[PDB]
RNA sequence: CGUUACUUUGAAGAAAUUAGAGUGCUCAAAGCAAGCCAUCGCUCUGGAUACAUUAGCAUGGGAUAACAUCAUAGGA
């Protein structure tokens, strides 16, 4: 069955990217994703989405710019504090000058950086660079 | 009715054939029963303090203090005389694999007539002086599985 | 997927967006539940009461004009089956195999199908007796 | 083991003793007495490796056998004596007096006190409660035992306790507002006021703590001892004044001190 | 003529609430239609907020149980009160209970429809009742800012033309979310 | 007068070992010494700090997740 939402939207974008494709629909739809595409389009990965309500598990249209190389999700969701971001990041990401963790925590779903910059460990959603 | 033995039960240094009896005196006074407050935020049950058993290792009116751990759990049987099995569940993080396994821990306490408990509900227990070979626990607060 | 077949069939209704009743549906609220309470009398269950309210009245989604399910205005007015009804339905077609086998005995095809209709039937009573749909103590034999 | 140690091996010591790894197999075990033996500086240690006055075992025996040594009025000529905190160290033959007080690393150091001020030391009380008798008693951390005491001491209070008379010449109730210092665990050494006692029942109670320069730190009660009544101590502090430094701070002193 | 408007708790009736209320005292009995079903209608706030479109809009609040009657009334009062305030486009919008959201510490069932969203849906639904909401769609800007769009009925497009901006103004101010309207 | 995981901060988690501050044992492996124009003495000389799974105690956070409920609310 669907186990995981947030890797299809993942897996379905980085397929349609790799395609060229300039559009890409997700479904179904959830808050993590959302909020998953809102730090994407903070950090200039991606451009408009769109919600589309269908008074079920909504649909996402997303524009896609070219700029991503690859996004996709960590399970199982490991514990990660913030003293293990760093070798979290050396896993998961291509070089220490580009490339996002992203992990949810108690103080919201957000970006490694943003993460040390406020103190705060959670779990961690995925990568996208 | 509670003398079930072949010996009398009497709560320790409680006199009931007192002849001035008083009921605005403190437990254990003037022949009342003695019960307690067992603290750390425990109400006492009021079939505790109204009842007519005699339990020394109850922790409200028997002689056991409760000092040390305070453990949850659920009834995992409860077959015996006055003492249940209390089972804890709780993860074990295995390092290498950075996941958990389920672990139980079977803990045996005394529970006192002021409670009646079923197999499956949640109990509260406190740590006491070993009261046999396995028990060191007494129910504190039951909450039914409904 | 069927949960005891490979069938991957994707055939159902679809509910429309507009949650609403169509201006052409003049039935006052009361009217359809007590028409419900009707059918419910004489013993069809909210499925067929749901068909017969859809195909012979203008009436076609229930929840849409009363604001409830069919199943809870049924419980509302007491006249709720005991057994749920898909376990209900379940129960007969595996009572229905068993009298089949008790004729015929080579047929080992409709003793696998038994196999998994009573598979079901546990899933489906466990699921009941979780939810308290069901007596703790109900039992299937 | 089938009764007391008798020796205490060298790595087995105290740290806060600043003991040197390979002076020898063996440690003085101190001996018992008003303050524990983790928590205490033994005479042999003040004698020869902080005040320098002997070089040997045998050299710190010879000076305490002339009875010149002191604690809290008293001569002492036990070498493993438990000289603790708060302790008065005489010598009235070079006329000078030493109040043991801990440094901000957690160290014990001999802090030079006046004449009259060496006539008192602070005790913090550990219990009250009926003797014999019905007689109300007083006991300390540092095991002494007081009987009569004011009414209005309770348990973790100061006490200021007058050498040559043996009373209590005045208290401090332990109070949030209260300067005080610790004596153990990390923060040993660190002076500030209470801010707020955190209370839990069936466990330890922890003091949240803020220094002079506004630095909070927490700590158990049992670590906890009040010196002053307000934001004024009543004993004199080393040099740090209870304050403690980060090492960045400590090597901007030491890079100060050099160029200058 | 201090009977069709009843604040919540006794609060002092802010002024143009209190000409809202003469103008319905002085519209009860003016026609049929306008009475025989004025008698059970009662008032909680009436607020006058402008708009972009260099009109201004009043909403009308609701007790949530007269709602329907409130809405088979709907159309016509609607003409009848702008007419009472030309210029005023008039939204009729019952009151809805929003509840924090429950604690840890609490088992509260809280039912959905005091939570926060339900309220909005049922609020955008009620402000722009003429016409009946199709579709709706979320646009997420670059810059963070969230559009909504919400797709009305092709038919009642002229009952419901010019109300857009003044219906944005009013879910802006009262619920607090960008809003465009759309027709099929 | 719902818990728990998770995360954050704090207290603990011996010393020695490890990492690491200072220090010219001639260097170094070390050690915890020492240094000062030479001083009947002085530098209050120094003798830091970090790490320390899991489990336990306490503080803040509630996104993610687990368990328990979840129309006799029959609520107040
Ligand atoms: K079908
Ligand atoms: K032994």
């Amino acid at each position: 069955v669907r186990v995981s939402v947030l890797n299809d939207a993942l897996k379905s974008m980085y397929n349609a990217e790799k395609r060229g494709k300039r559009q890409v629909m997700i479904r179904p739809s959830s808050k993590v994703i959302i909020k998953f595409l809102i730090v994407m389009q903070k950090h200039g990965y991606i451009g408009e989405f769109e919600y589309v309500d269908d008074h079920r598990s909504g649909k996402i249209v997303v524009e896609l710019n070219g700029r991503l190389n690859k996004c996709g999700v960590i399970s199982p969701r490991f514990d990660v504090g913030v003293k293990e971001i760093e070798g979290w990041t050396a896993r998961l990401l291509p070089s220490r000058q580009f490339g996002y963790i992203v992990l949810t925590t108690s103080a919201g779903i957000m970006d490694h950086e943003e993460a040390r910059r406020k103190n705060v460990g959670g779990k961690v959603l995925g990568f996208f660079y | 009715a509670e003398q079930t033995e072949k010996s009398f039960l009497k709560q320790p240094k409680v006199f009931l054939s007192t002849k001035k009896a008083d009921k605005a005196k403190r437990p254990g006074k003037a022949g009342n029963r003695f019960w307690k407050s067992v603290g750390l935020g425990f109400k006492t049950p009021r079939e505790a303090i109204d009842g007519t058993y005699i339990d020394k290792k109850c922790p409200f009116t028997g002689t056991v203090a409760i000092r040390g751990r305070i453990i949850a759990g659920t009834c995992h049987s409860a077959k015996m005389n006055r003492t249940i099995i209390v089972r804890r569940n709780y993860l074990h993080f295995v390092k290498k694999y950075q996941r958990y396994e389920k672990r139980h821990s079977n803990i045996p306490a005394h529970i006192s007539p002021c409670f009646r408990v079923k197999e499956g509900d949640h109990v509260i227990i406190g740590q006491c002086r070993p009261l046999s070979k396995t028990v060191r626990f007494n129910v504190l607060k039951v909450v039914p599985a409904g | 997927g069927r949960m005891h077949s490979r069938g991957k069939g994707i055939s159902s209704s679809a509910l429309p967006y507009k949650r609403t009743p169509p201006s052409w549906v003049k039935t006052a609220v009361a009217d359809v539940d007590e028409l419900i309470t009707k059918a419910a009398k004489k013993g069809q269950m909210p499925s067929q009461i749901g068909v017969l309210l859809r195909d012979q009245h203008g009436i076609p989604l229930v929840k849409s004009v009363t604001g409830s399910k069919i199943l809870r205005i049924l419980k509302a007015h007491g006249l709720a089956p005991e057994i749920p009804e898909d376990l209900y339905f379940l129960i007969k077609k595996a009572v229905a195999i068993r009298k089949h086998l008790e004729r015929n005995r080579k047929d080992k095809d409709s003793k696998f199908r038994l196999i998994l209709v009573e598979s079901r039937i546990h899933r489906l009573a466990r699921y009941y007796k979780r939810t308290k749909k069901l007596p703790p103590t109900w039992k299937y034999e | 083991a089938r009764g007391l140690k008798k020796h205490l091996k060298r790595l087995n010591a105290p740290s806060h003793w600043m003991l040197d790894k390979l002076g020898g197999a063996f440690a003085p075990k101190p001996s018992s007495g008003p303050h524990k033996a983790r928590e205490c500086l033994p005479l042999i240690l003040i004698l020869r490796n902080r005040l320098k006055y002997a070089l040997t075992y045998r050299e710190v025996q010879s000076i305490l056998m002339q009875r010149h040594i002191m604690v809290d009025g008293k001569v002492r000529t036990d070498k493993t004596y438990p000289a603790g905190f708060m302790d008065i160290i005489s010598i009235p033959k070079t006329g000078e007096n030493y109040r043991l007080l801990y440094d901000t690393k957690g160290r014990f150091r001999l802090h030079s006190v006046r004449d009259e001020d060496a006539k008192f030391k602070l005790c913090k009380v550990r219990s009250v409660q009926f003797g014999q008798k019905g007689i109300p008693y007083l006991n300390t951390y540092d095991g002494r035992t007081i009987r009569y005491p004011d009414p209005l001491i309770k348990a973790n209070d100061t006490i200021k306790l007058d050498l040559e008379t043996n009373k209590i010449v005045d208290f401090i109730k332990f109070d949030v507002g209260n300067v005080v210092m610790v004596t153990g665990g990390r923060n040993t050494g660190r002076v500030g006021v209470i801010k707020n006692r955190e209370k839990h029942k069936g466990t330890f109670e922890t003091i949240h703590v803020e220094d002079a320069q506004g630095h909070q730190f927490a700590t158990r009660l049992g670590n906890v001892f009040t010196i002053g009544k307000g934001t004024k101590p009543w004993v004199s502090l080393p040099k740090g004044k209870g304050i403690k430094l980060t090492i960045i701070e400590e090597q901007r002193k030491r890079d100060a001190a050099a160029q200058a | 003529a201090r009977k069709k408007i009843q604040k919540d708790k006794g609060v002092e009736p802010s002024e143009f609430e209190d000409t809202v209320a003469q103008a319905f005292f002085d519209l009860e009995n003016g026609n049929q239609e306008l009475k025989s079903d004025l008698k059970d209608l009662y008032i909680n706030t009436a607020i006058q907020m402008d708009v972009v479109g260099n009109r201004k809009a009043v909403v009308i609040h609701v007790p949530y149980r007269l709602r329907k009657p409130f809405r088979k009334i709907h159309v016509r009062l609607v003409r009848e009160l702008e007419k009472k305030f030309s210029g005023k486009d008039v939204v009729f919008v019952a009151t809805r209970r929003i509840v924090r959201p429950p604690k840890k510490g609490s088992a509260v069932q809280r039912p959905r429809t005091r939570t926060l969203t339900a309220v909005h849906d049922g609020i955008l639904e009620d402000v722009v009742y003429p016409a009946e909401i199709v579709g709706k769609r979320v646009r997420y800007r670059l810059d963070g800012a969230k559009v909504i769009k919400i797709y009305l009925d092709p038919k009642e497009r002229n009952n419901t033309e010019y109300k857009l901006e003044t219906f944005s103004a009013v879910y802006r101010r009262l619920c607090g979310k960008d809003v465009v309207f759309e027709y099929p």
